[PDB]
């Protein structure tokens, strides 16, 4: 088989700056390779194929290089329809292509520390049984960011889901909510809950926290 | 008269699956002992006939095919297979009596910088009857209007190339093969072993 | 009119099937090769099966066996039946003709396929109160299946406001949460209630949010 590999898993870039978006294979696919663009909830768009060759309906902007092993698209003047994800496809094995994971472009802006908030569980939602607590990291660049759990200071590991929002079209900024659930159980026989977010635009880490008699 | 299977194996020269090369062997003496006494190939089945009781048989004839294909694709040149190379480019009958032999030639078919003198049919409107040899290059309609020589939207060069590069996996190296079929009709059978 | 339209996606159990139906127009499926691609949420592009110009047909390993590709000439429909579905068979799929060298240029619109064995439920909006800036927001936990709306004060707070995408839980349930960042010096005055929105469910629900003490 081949396996396909992307230099950047994610890359920031300004409205008219020069992109390079890298693409790799397992063996010497000599320019039998195509590359795709896709925006959240619509289907892939060819923009270079076999290499090089530009796809008819896709702006003067695109240019693909590469011939070997090592490959790459160039956007020449990002503009603000080309915040997307591009994939990098194979066409040497076809019909049985493999693809890239993607690198997604996004907006570059000023580093922004977010505000951390920590819910503790409703009562409401203590009456069915189990608890869940709540940690917001809001506003921030770049979307990095870590968050970890701590029970009465011992770290949690397998009851943690985080999710980020889409870059804010008003900020450019993310915002992040990691959900810790437990039981009323568990929840009930601990004191301390905290949250713990290193991040790109803090000093150390910033830990939110709060005790349940509170 | 030894039958000319030297002038098949020690070709300098092979051909490109989509025009796979026939030798067609006649009135002759052969020793399938020395194809299959040296171990220099990687694949040799045979269907449908034993190579050690074939020097006693005899054949009206003795069919060499030869072509290069990608090392993974070798898999294709057996009985009711299925894939690009089976499908459009050499398709061998469900009820074949024959060998089939391969040696991977990362040697000479895989030049410093990639050959392409390789090319392999990739687009067909549908397969290959066993034995059929389709060497047409025009330009393949993939559309419901004509393409008329030139390439475009719905309009596909249908000879693709192999990009044998010496330092890819085994799977992605040229393999030669030459696929011997035995026929037998009401006719002297003139290709006898010792 | 080069497009491809699918149609056929849904919402099915384990065990169960689905036919899957690509309408072409543009091109001819029948001399074309033509694969099925799915994406699992934030996954990526993963081939599934195709099917050449001469009707040889191939799958990947975890459908080789339960899927099936084909198509109906006269109607220029690819289709793609998929029998003993699986839980890590949820995925958008999407019909495309390989152009070999030339690239898979014509994509299909996509249609989903969930594939899980659970009832339907609505979701719980347990309230997040706030504790120089105060947030505050609803947890709508353990809803099936996707999606669900979120607005605030019916309309007339948008400023501030972020509803997350929604995480699948353990449970194979759905729970997202939505904040808003409102001056803290308002917890005393302002109202603010959250609105869940759950059709499958026909499910309206409102949530005042606010302090405790
Ligand atoms: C090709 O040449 C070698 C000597 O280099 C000879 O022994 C060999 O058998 C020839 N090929 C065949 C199939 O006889």
């Amino acid at each position: 088989d081949i396996q396909m590999t992307q230099s950047p898993s994610s890359l920031s870039a300004s409205v008219g700056d020069r992109v390079t978006i890298t693409c790799r294979a397992s063996q010497s696919i000599s320019s039998y390779l195509n590359w795709y663009q896709q925006k959240p909830g619509k289907a892939p768009k060819l923009l270079i194929y076999a290499a090089s060759s530009l796809q008819s309906g896709v702006p003067s902007r695109f240019s693909g290089s590469g011939s070997g092993t090592d490959f790459t698209l160039t956007i020449s003047s990002l503009q603000p329809e080309d915040f997307a994800t591009y994939y990098c496809q194979q066409s040497y094995t076809t019909p049985l292509f493999t693809f890239g994971p993607g690198t997604k472009v996004d907006i570059k802006r000023t580093v922004a520390a977010p505000s951390v908030f920590i819910f503790p569980p409703s009562d409401e939602q203590l009456k069915s049984g189990t608890a869940s607590v709540v940690c917001l990291l809001n506003n921030f660049y770049p979307r990095e960011a870590k968050v970890q759990w701590k029970v009465d200071n011992a770290l949690q590991s397998g009851n943690s889901q985080e999710s980020v929002t889409e870059q804010d079209s008003k900020d450019s900024t993310y915002s992040l909510s990691s959900t810790l659930t437990l039981s009323k159980a568990d929840y009930e026989k601990h004191k301390v809950y905290a949250c713990e977010v290193t991040h790109q635009g803090l000093s150390s880490p910033v830990t939110k926290s709060f005790n349940r008699g509170e | 008269n030894l039958c000319p299977f030297g002038e098949v194996f020690n070709a300098t020269r092979f051909a490109s699956v989509y025009a796979w090369n026939r030798k067609r062997i006649s009135n002759c003496v052969a020793d399938y002992s020395v194809l299959y006494n040296s171990a220099s190939f990687s694949t040799f089945k045979c269907y449908g006939v034993s190579p050690t009781k074939l020097n006693d048989l005899c054949f009206t004839n003795v069919y060499a095919d030869s072509f290069v294909i990608r090392g993974d694709e070798v898999r294709q040149i057996a009985p009711g297979q299925t894939g690009k190379i089976a499908d459009y480019n050499y398709k061998l009958p469900d009820d074949f009596t024959g060998c089939v032999i391969a040696w991977n030639s990362n040697n000479l078919d895989s030049k410093v910088g990639g050959n392409y003198n390789y090319l392999y049919r990739l687009f067909r409107k549908s397969n290959l009857k066993p034995f059929e040899r389709d060497i047409s290059t025009e330009i393949y309609q993939a559309g419901s209007t004509p393409c008329n020589g030139v390439e475009g939207f719905n309009c596909y060069f249908p000879l693709q190339s192999y990009g044998f590069q010496p330092t890819n996996g085994v799977g992605y190296q040229p393999y030669r093969v030459v696929v011997l079929s035995f026929e037998l009709l009401h006719a002297p059978a003139t290709v006898c072993g010792p | 009119e080069v497009q491809l339209v699918e149609s056929g996606g849904g919402l099915i159990q384990p065990g169960g099937s689905l036919r899957l139906s690509c309408a072409a127009s543009g091109l001819i499926v029948s001399s074309n090769y033509m694969s099925w691609v799915r994406q699992a949420p934030g996954k990526g592009l993963e081939w599934v099966s195709v099917l050449y110009a001469g009707g040889s047909t191939d799958y990947a390993g975890s459908v080789k066996g339960r899927f099936t590709i084909s198509r109906d000439n006269s109607k220029n429909t690819l289709y793609l039946q998929m029998n003993s579905l699986r839980a890590e068979d949820t995925a958008v799929y999407y019909c495309a003709r390989d152009a070999a060298v030339y690239g898979i240029d014509v994509w299909g619109q996509g249609t989903t396929v969930t594939v899980s064995s659970a009832s339907t439920k609505g979701p719980s909006v347990f309230p997040l109160a706030p504790s120089g800036t105060a947030a505050l927001g609803c947890l709508v936990k353990d809803y099936f299946p996707e999606p669900v709306t979120v607005s605030w004060n019916s309309g007339a707070l948008t400023s501030g406001v972020h509803t997350f995408p929604a995480v699948l839980q353990s449970s194979g349930l759905y729970s997202l949460s939505s904040v808003v960042t409102v001056p803290s010096s308002s917890l005393g005055t302002q109202t603010y209630i959250c609105n869940v929105n759950h059709k499958p469910s026909n499910t309206k629900v409102d949530k005042k949010v606010e302090p405790k003490s």
